[PDB]
């Protein structure tokens, strides 16, 4: 079994400024995806592979993986990109999302 | 081209049984996969389980969670999932949603509307 | 599901002449298509596949061109044993489509 | 293991193991949608395994680079295998190397 | 070289069950996928399915689901079809094919159904 | 054997069985002078294998193309491998991989 | 173990025609290489693996693999083509020459 | 730069022994093979035999009609390559070439002089 | 053989300034070269291999650039600790050819 | 850490053979070459060649042909070198050192010889 977890939890943010998210994994894992859910909303893919934007996705994001750690950095803060952002992984079977980060403004 | 629509929900009382089911329309059905993803205030989102094609004997693989409880069925003609539910203990409450990828592997892309399940 | 449609039902020509056809693809489709003669009262037989190449056994003079929609099947110096049925197919999503028909005439 | 000896089968999934397919330069092409998912099972792979190139192979016949930005170094190869027009299974070949060729395009 | 032998003119009531067999020789049964097409008398041809003599593998078309059972046995190399709508609406010929992926390579003389 | 599966060793030089190297598009460049004379003889041959991708890794990772002339047919294949930057002997891997590509330039 | 032999023995040419020399392979020969010696001098080697010209050649002429049978053809005749031409192993441990081809003209 | 000077040759009588010479200058002689053609007025060029590195304890390789009578062997010192003959008959008439090659196999690209051996 | 020539035998410079070094060769070498610098007495360490790289224990204030013939470096900020020679080698052909010596001094 | 230790200095007599010692620890001993250089004072250094324990494969730089000789020792990870040329003119030190086939990574103490 894997366990994951998302290191910010209520990360604020100002415009223009640079966010970053961090999520720890175990091994194993292949590329981990980002997802983002807004309020009352379908959930949508952002990043798969770990550094491809999906469709639509601003180029303001992009992704990293710094070994087993892999991160989230946002270029700059914008009105359209308060939401929460989750780590999903999609090698082993038991499947497993992370715990989510809540990206406020100040 | 692609548009699911899943329903079936209402109020459980503590212990009952219901029966989600989720429509598709526009694909081919019988080519993918599909897998259930919760959604509750406290513990966000949590993978529930994930159903194979029918040239693998329908194989079947459910989280840890919740091994017992859940059954996942897939009728090929109607061209519908069935996410069957028993004993349903009070911490399963909030939205569900049926999802799944084209490009065989979790990479959900084309997820639903929710069904909402209050105990 | 992809449909492959054709036109002119009835297309005669002459001998040892240069007759083409035609065959458009809804959805993209590659160039994984393929291309049979019948004559009548008998069973297929297989002119070209992969859109360009030939079968051995299928003569020369029995040409094929094209990628993704229109797909063309060139025929050279027409002879009498010609006269058939020409049918495309494609192959990339199932379920599969046959097309209609080009019959080939003499005038 | 490294991502470059990681065999596809029926649970690592081609997809899960090598990325999606798209149009992008690192990403890969091949595949279609019953290889991407059976894998090294899929009931025509030796015909086209044997197009693999071995270790040796690959290094002698390949042209190979590095190119070095400040995201790290990638080695970069260009490589072209010639197809036998004499043997009777060329008629096996180029349409099994064109159904899957190119055909993310196709994917709903 | 290669051939596909199938059974001869079959003149049948309505409902009642048919068969349509043929055989293979002439190359390894269990290497290459055998398929079938309907073609009606006027319209054109149109996909039935195919069958693969190894894991048993056949992904049917989705009008003809239930309509057709296709079989295998590769003691004799020959693979048969039974067909149950018989409305007079299939009144047709069909004919027997083989295909790596779908490109049909070789024929057959094949079969004839009357209502 | 087709010319994609041949192992070269001190019987089948490199040179012998892969082609005079050279700068030609199909000519391929690695070795720098004794690759091509010791084969998988070379003492270190492992470190530089480890990078040659499986049977699954080449038709999962390249840009397969196919190309037609009145030559014959051709398959082309691009591809990237990312070399670590963690593991140690990453400083064993850059010498080796510098030392042998574009060699054919510094023979006399 | 090999045995090669070039099929014409003596061929004349004429200025501007095409040419073509065959030399034969019963064995598993990779790539065979292609020499040609001129009257009174040291011999140059012309095809380096059976389609590359070598180093300082006109690109007239053309190698071919057609099967286990393999080809020169020299696309135009001239002055500067008259001598013997070889065909040459390097596959097996026993490397043998052809028998030669004498190219005249007319 | 590369240039081959070959020398030692002279008239024999049969069942006499001659040794040819071959001296290199310009190139680490030590890291390359070499090998010897002979001609004949009739009979084309053949293959002599040839040589290999220290690496694999000095090999040789001689041909078949001239398995015996000839002994190809080399010191790295004096950078020359020694084709020591016994017994020479009279099919051994023509003019002998020294040949290595760069690209360590096949083509021959670097050849000499020649040397004159008559019965 | 090869001859790796540089000049410049004796250069100096301030502290915590832009200084480089300048090493030519004769023949083509590729990129197959590597610096290294010996303060006197002791043995010499390992700055810079590849041309491009540093090795583990380096400060990043070295670096190093070329491609060729023309090989050099750039040390980014002069520090006290950095008062030795500096070499440059060739590992291409074999006979190795370790080249010259320079130092770095103040002023 | 990998370190490379080496003897002492040695003051000998003209022609005497003079043998040096490079011991290795730290490292898989057959996993790269032990290769020496050397620096008379004031000059810049040369090289004379590396030692595989494995194959006790040699290879020596022109200058030095017959002057100076290598040898493996993998009972203890030792090399030696003996130089059977010195009359009066490697009044220098020399340095044993590591390394792949071509670059040198860290490196050790060396020792002096001076007649």
């Amino acid at each position: 079994d894997i366990q994951m977890t998302q290191s910010p939890s209520i990360m604020s943010a100002s415009p223009g400024e640079k966010v970053t998210m961090t999520c720890s994994a175990s091994s194993s894992v292949s590329y981990m995806h980002w997802y983002q859910q807004k309020s009352s909303t379908s959930p949508k893919l952002w990043i798969y592979d770990t550094s491809e934007l999906a469709s639509g996705v601003p180029g303001r994001f992009s992704g990293s993986r710094s070994g087993n750690s892999y991160s989230l950095t946002i270029s700059s803060m914008e009105a359209e990109d308060v939401a929460t952002y989750y780590c999903f992984q999609g090698s082993g079977y038991p499947l497993t999302f992370g715990g989510g980060t809540k990206l406020e403004l100040k | 081209e692609v548009q699911l629509v899943e329903s079936g929900g209402g109020l459980v009382q503590p212990g009952g049984s219901v029966k989600l089911s989720c429509l598709a329309s526009g694909f081919t059905f019988s080519d993918y996969y599909m897998s259930w993803v919760r959604q509750s205030p406290e513990k966000g989102l949590e993978w529930v389980a994930e159903i194979r094609l029918e040239s693998d004997n329908y194989a079947t693989h459910y989280a840890e969670s919740v091994k017992g409880k859940f059954t996942i069925s897939r009728d090929d003609s109607k061209s519908r999932l069935y996410l069957k539910m028993n004993s349903l203990r009070g911490e399963d409450t909030g939205i569900y949603y049926c999802a799944f990828d084209v490009y065989y592997g979790g990479a959900m892309d084309y997820w639903g509307q929710g069904t909402t399940v209050t105990v | 599901d992809i449909v492959m449609t054709q036109s002119q039902k009835f297309m005669s020509t002459s001998v040892g002449d240069r007759v083409s056809v035609t065959c458009k693809a809804s959805q993209n489709v590659l160039n994984n298509v393929a291309w049979y003669q019948q004559k009548p009262g008998q069973s297929p037989k297989a002119l070209i596949y992969s859109a360009s190449y030939r079968y051995s056994g299928v003569p020369d003079r029995f040409t094929g061109s094209g990628s993704g929609t229109d797909f063309t099947l060139t025929i050279s110096n027409v002879q009498s044993e010609d006269l058939a049925e020409y049918f495309c197919q494609q192959y990339n999503s199932y379920p599969l489509t046959f097309g209609d028909g080009t019959k080939l005439e003499l005038k | 293991k490294p991502r470059q000896k990681r065999t596809a089968t029926k649970a690592y999934n081609v997809t899960q193991a090598f990325g999606r397919r798209g149009p992008e330069q690192t990403q890969g092409n091949f595949g279609d949608q019953e290889l991407i998912r059976q894998g090294t099972d899929y009931k025509h792979w030796p015909q086209i395994a044997q197009f693999a190139p071995s270790a040796s192979a690959f290094f002698g016949m390949s042209r190979i680079g590095m190119e070095v930005t400040p995201s790290g170094t990638w080695l970069t190869y260009t490589g072209a295998i010639k197809l036998d027009d004499k043997d009777p299974n060329f008629k096996d070949q180029v349409i099994l190397l064109n159904k899957h060729i190119d055909a993310y395009k196709t994917f709903p | 070289q290669v051939q596909l032998q199938q059974s001869g003119p079959e003149l049948v009531k309505p409902g009642t069950l048919v068969k349509i067999s043929c055989k293979a020789s002439g190359y390894t049964f269990t290497s290459y996928d055998i398929n079938w097409v309907k073609q009606r008398p006027g319209q054109g041809l149109e996909w039935i399915g195919w069958i693969y003599p190894g894991d048993g593998s056949t992904k049917y078309n989705e009008k003809f689901k239930g309509k057709a059972t296709l079989t295998a046995d590769t003691s004799s190399s020959t693979a048969y079809m039974q067909l149950n709508s018989l409305t007079s609406e299939n009144s047709a010929v069909y004919f027997c094919a083989r295909g790596l992926v779908g490109a049909m390579d070789y024929w057959g003389q094949g079969t004839s159904v009357t209502v």
